[PDB]
């Protein structure tokens, strides 16, 4: 099918423009690539633009979005904010086909889109090991005390597995504890290259 | 590395006449290993989001929409299915066309129906 | 014939086209050679891509075009499109949508390249 060169884009402040490529994998297609960004609320939004926003692929190639910060500097300097980059591959079929049953599928990447100030406090590579912990009756609490979003993933507690999160900069989430779930708290994240970082013990705030 | 890929025998499902199923081809891998899952999405017709719309313009059957299934439970819209890790082996969505009464009568027609699958990266 | 459907959002696609009407930020080369990056605005005209872009009369003589040596290019308005294929004999312009690159080339008797 199609897939994209990376699972997600950190937009330093200040660029022109930052690049995502697209490849389409299958020789004897041709598709039609939508693509647009929405907020943090998931709501489609125009303050980063990605170009072209509709094009045709024919056959194996490789094909680059550029995508630009149409923010007009409003966004927090202190933190990144998220935003979300979405590619859609719309198949053609032969008209012939319309006389027919048929079922097409699009298949749709969703990547996050990170604006991320120029100058921040704490340097990127110090900010996992940050991450502290609340716990409560049936609820366990992530503090992110970082100007960084971070991905937690493989988060334990005791021998159960919680939910991933997503914790935003300087903020707070929430993930359901079973009652029954061990004190003892792992977890790792996805880090800028969209690699799994090494098991880190949890430390309670 | 980058984002997933998705085979499949084609993203364009002929579909057998109602009545009928058939299991969809449709496998995802990535370079590096990693846990992914996704999920449907379009238009639905019934109160339960799982019965995609016929869009058929010609001659459209009514009373007739698709539905898919994974292990044979109906997989609504916007309804994550987790797929574990994925990694350079194809691993199968496990999906299945099937019909589904809309709840209407039915007459006879096509079904040109359309569903996206979303896969959201950590 | 190729078919497109609609409700996943398309003719010009159906027919080979890769890119429709729109303004788009490319990187504009000129005989080869990188001259800059940004919006160009790029309409429906007669090509075998279907689109044809819109450079004004100052842009391309900022790049290297003698204004002097093409006839009639007097005439346009400053804010013109220039009609660069059949204006200036053999100077042609292709987009590489994937590489969102707009070729351009323009050759030498219409150049300023006398001897300075």
């Amino acid at each position: 099918g199609v897939a994209l060169g990376a699972t997600r884009v950190i937009y330093p402040a200040g660029q022109k423009q930052e690049q995502l490529a697209v490849t389409n994998n299958d020789e004897n297609s041709t598709y039609l690539i939508q693509s647009w960004v929405e907020n943090a609320d998931g709501v489609k939004d125009g303050r980063f633009i990605v170009t072209p926003p509709l094009f045709a692929m024919k056959g194996k190639k490789e094909n680059t979005l550029r995508i630009l910060d149409a923010t007009n500097n409003q966004l927090p300097q202190d933190r990144e904010s998220l935003f979300w980059m979405n590619v859609k591959a719309i198949p053609s079929m032969d008209k012939s086909k319309l006389t027919e049953n048929t079922l097409q599928l699009a298949i749709i990447s969703r990547i996050k889109l990170y604006y991320r100030p120029a100058k921040l406090a704490l340097p990127p590579d110090q900010a996992a090991e940050k991450l502290r912990f609340r716990r409560s009756a049936n609820s366990l609490t992530l503090i992110n005390p970082t100007p960084y979003y971070l991905t937690v993933t493989e988060l334990n507690a005791g021998t159960r597995v919680l939910e991933n999160a997503l914790v935003p900069p300087m903020g707070e989430s929430t993930v359901k504890l079973p009652s029954d779930a061990g004190s003892n708290i792992t977890y790792r994240t996805i880090n800028d290259y969209g690699a799994l970082t090494p098991k880190m013990t949890g430390v309670m705030e | 590395t980058g984002g997933c890929d998705v085979s499949a025998r084609d993203v364009t499902v002929t579909l057998p006449d109602y009545p009928g199923s058939v299991p969809i081809p449709l496998t995802v891998y990535c370079a590096k290993s990693q846990n992914l899952g996704y999920y449907l999405s379009g238009t639905t017709a019934d109160a339960g989001n799982s019965i995609f719309t016929n869009t058929a313009s010609f001659s459209p059957a009514q009373g007739v929409g698709v539905q898919l299934t994974r292990n044979g439970t109906i997989i609504p819209a916007n309804n994550t299915v987790s797929l574990g890790a994925v990694g350079t082996s194809a691993v199968s969505l496990g999906l299945t066309a099937n019909y589904a009464r809309t709840g209407g009568q039915v007459t006879a027609g096509n079904v040109q129906s359309i569903i996206g699958v979303t896969f959201v990266y950590q | 014939d190729l078919y497109f459907n609609p409700r996943f959002l398309l003719s010009r696609f159906e027919n080979g086209q890769e890119l429709p009407p729109g303004t788009y930020r490319v990187d504009i080369y000129l005989n080869n050679g990188y001259m800059a990056t940004r919006d160009v605005t790029f309409n429906t005209g007669d090509s075998e891509q279907g689109i044809v872009p819109c450079l004004t009369r100052a842009q391309l003589a900022s790049m290297g075009l003698n204004t002097a040596s093409v006839a009639g290019m007097n005439l346009l308005a400053d804010d013109a499109c220039v009609p660069l294929t059949t204006m200036v004999q053999d100077a042609t312009a292709h987009l590489d949508v994937g590489q969102q690159r707009l070729n351009l080339t323009i050759p030498q008797a219409f150049m300023s390249n006398r001897a300075r």
